[PDB]
């Protein structure tokens, strides 16, 4: 199984850099050039650049050059991207990607790594649970979650049990309130039956405050 | 550089109906070997894009019959025979056949489908943030359809403003529908100042509008 894992989300303040890691598994790693792909608001999908996994030999799409640099180490498999003089602009989803095929259609991307380039505080999220009652219930159906709020920058990533529960989750796009501080809901519909036997977990991720949180939601 | 057009921007489809999005070129996209190095991707919220066609007509395996390619020197086509639920999101071209490679600004496809009210949900602010002194109280609208829903906020019944936030969900994948969540957020103080906390929801599947509520304490 082919696998591209990357590096969590990370918070610079302007003229900084950043170094994002690709770990590659599942392939020899020197058989296919690294592709970096940046998703930035309004700019869209953009290729940034791509790297020959055996001699670090590197092609730049022009608009990069000066901003990104990348490496690779052979002996981990892991493929880098580096960027200097973070500016706002900056702020992106940076993905890893392959072609295995030997020619550049990508049929195989990392999970991309959100970089953002600010100079407001990092803080970390307070989890709060939304506890199933006779208010959340719809015939035989409880409603539970959790609320993720006043952090910043993105992203929360919010899985339940340990991403065993998937049906009937919604996790919302976070809002931003007038602090410049964001907050998100996660919810979970399940049969209100089995509220007594079975055990709800909301694991919560902010990488940029460090903050991993897993917290039972109890029924009122 | 290559500049790559999509037309339609947008566009909203029944199941069953066809579906047709255009990629033009500015230039055209012929690598040195004779091939066209033109993909099609699609990419819902949060996730990396999945290949679905390679050069101009080539099915990705495990992608569905249902989608086909075709074109030739600077227009291009993706074809969806019979819209399904799962073809929800953001359809992007792209050429590899000369550097840099570029990708088009993305087409998203929305789904029709059948109007559902949302079933509403309360829930009065957590123990553990009282503590924190404040109070949250969150109002639930699961699984409608169209997106277009109203959530009004009411306090011992007087209409609030100024002090929620709310967000929609991306269309689902599996139902078309859509979710939303309006969180109300006040001072512990103020919170235990009042009774009544109510959610009213206005919304194409409902007669008249939709009151949750409850009693703080109880």
């Amino acid at each position: 199984q082919v696998q591209l894992v990357q590096s969590g989300a990370e918070v610079k303040k302007p003229g900084a850099s950043v170094k994002v890691s690709c770990k590659a598994s599942g392939y020899t790693f020197t058989d296919y050039y690294m592709h970096w792909v940046r998703q930035a608001p309004g700019q869209g999908l953009e290729w940034m650049g791509e790297t020959n996994p055996r001699n670090g030999g590197t092609t730049y799409n022009e608009k990069f050059k000066g901003k990104a640099t990348m490496t690779r180490d052979t002996s981990t498999s892991t493929a880098y991207m580096e960027l200097s003089s973070l500016r706002s602009e900056d702020t992106a989803v940076y993905y890893c990607t392959i072609g295995t095929s030997g020619y550049d259609y990508f049929d195989y991307w990392g999970q991309g790594t959100l970089v953002t380039v600010s100079s407001a505080s990092t803080k970390g999220p307070s989890v709060f649970p939304l506890a199933p009652s006779s208010k959340s219930t719809s015939g035989g159906t409880a409603a539970l979650g959790c609320l993720v709020k006043d952090y910043f920058p993105e992203p929360v990533t919010v899985s339940w049990n340990s991403g065993a529960l998937t049906s009937g989750v919604h996790t919302f796009p976070a809002v931003l309130q007038s602090s410049g501080l964001y907050s998100l809901s996660s919810v979970v519909t399940v049969p209100s039956s089995s509220l007594g036997t079975q055990t709800y977990i909301c694991n919560v991720n902010h990488k940029p405050s460090n903050t991993k949180v897993d917290k039972k939601v109890e029924p009122k | 550089d290559i500049v790559m057009t999509q037309t339609p921007l947008s566009l909203s489809v029944t199941p069953g109906q066809p579906a047709s999005i255009s990629c033009r070129s500015s230039q055209s996209i012929v690598h040195s070997d004779g091939n066209i190095y033109l993909e099609w991707y699609l990419q819902k919220p949060g996730q990396s894009p999945k290949l679905l066609i390679y050069k101009v007509s080539y099915r990705f395996s495990g992608v569905p019959d249902r989608f086909s390619g075709s074109g030739s020197g600077t227009d291009f086509t993706l074809k969806i025979s019979r819209v399904e639920a799962e073809d929800v999101g953001v359809y992007y071209c792209f050429q590899a056949s000369h550097v840099p490679y570029t990708f088009g600004q993305g087409t998203k496809l929305e789904i029709k489908r059948t109007v559902a009210a949302p079933s509403v949900f309360i829930f009065p602010p957590s123990d553990e943030q009282l503590k924190s002194g404040t109070a949250s109280v969150v109002c639930l609208l699961n699984n409608f359809y169209p997106r277009e829903a109203k959530v009004q906020w009411k306090v011992d019944n007087a209409l609030q403003s100024g002090n929620s936030q709310e967000s929609v969900t991306e269309q689902d994948s599996k139902d078309s529908t859509y979710s939303l969540s309006s969180t109300l957020t006040l001072s512990k103080a103020d919170y235990e100042k009042h009774k009544v906390y109510a959610c009213e929801v206005t919304h194409q599947g409902l007669s008249s509008p939709v009151t949750k509520s409850f009693n703080r304490g109880e």
